[PDB]
């Protein structure tokens, strides 16, 4: 009754029989931009059901040696469905998100994934190892698209900060013996009412194994982790031709 | 004393400068109102005569 759940939005429905409740980031639901917070004067387009629905974008294989991965929002969706088209044709964009990370195993497997949302997730480099080289991460690493990107040094989240404190951000854990999914709802987070879906990633989604996957020889060894997400209250403005970047 | 009509109905001497405009309070920038599509003949805001 807290372990069972159904998420329906648009023409898509998700079910789970081993949930661990739902986290509503920073305690607030996504909402549209008010007339006093807004600044741009054109009437926005709010496509509703054609863009606020669940999109299943990627599947990673969890292995005994996996380090963890991250995806950037709204980057992961800029090239998918009607949402992507709207993000490309418009300068301004804003929306919340319902993130549903899936991973099931068996009552004989074990392991725990930390699933968290970190706003303004700026990536850093190892500065040439010695720290004397002022290198910078390449476009494919800051905005990895739907494939996401694997963490090089998970302990410092590839940004000089402790993953041990990542739980200060909206999160859930997928502890195989307990649940098979994580559900996090995130409201729009920015210091501006609207922004570019292309130039700015509002937050990053991190999926990192803290307690390594394990099982005995003979149990299914392929344990996928799938990422499904839905925009909520999407709004777009500043219409012109489509632009991919 | 005056007597001929043109002197009586004269405006010679009017010291009050008639002003066609007046100041209004404006502490903030003007707001924007919701507007919708207009498909009219006769009404033409976009056309001007500089």
């Amino acid at each position: 009754s807290d372990r069972v759940a159904q998420l329906t939005i648009g023409n898509s429905t998700i079910t789970t029989q081993e949930a661990a409740n739902i986290i509503v980031g920073y305690g607030e639901w996504p909402s549209y931009c008010s007339d006093s917070d807004a600044t741009a004067v054109d009437k926005p387009t709010r496509p509703d059901v054609s863009v606020n629905r669940f999109y299943t974008l990627d599947t990673k294989l969890w292995e005994k040696s996996s380090k963890g991965w991250y995806w950037k929002f709204p980057d992961v969706l800029t090239e998918t469905g009607v949402f992507g088209q709207n993000a490309q044709f418009h300068y301004l964009y804003r929306s919340g998100f319902c993130i549903h990370v899936q991973c099931n195993a068996s009552k004989f497997h074990q392991g725990a994934l930390l699933v968290a949302v970190l706003p303004e997730y700026v990536i850093g480099t190892v500065a040439g190892g010695t720290g004397t080289e002022d290198t910078h991460p390449p476009y494919k690493q800051t905005q990895p698209g739907a494939d996401g990107f694997e963490l090089q040094h998970p302990y410092v989240l590839d940004a000089g900060i402790p993953i041990s404190q990542l739980t200060v951000c909206p999160h859930q854990w997928i502890n195989l013996r307990t649940n098979n999914c994580a559900t996090i709802i995130v409201p729009y987070i920015n210091a501006l009412p609207f922004d570019s879906a292309l130039n700015h990633c509002n937050f990053g989604l991190l999926v990192v194994p803290i307690s390594p996957l394990d099982y005995d020889q003979g149990a299914t060894p392929v344990i996928p982790i799938t990422i499904t997400l839905a925009p909520m209250c999407s709004e777009f403005a500043g219409l012109r031709q489509a632009v991919t970047q | 004393g005056d007597r001929v009509a043109d002197v009586i109905e004269s405006s010679i001497g009017d010291s009050v400068s008639r002003a066609l405009t007046h100041a209004l309070p404006a502490p903030t920038g003007q707001n924007t109102q919701v507007s919708s599509h207009r498909l009219d003949t006769g009404k033409v805001p976009a056309l001007q005569a500089a």
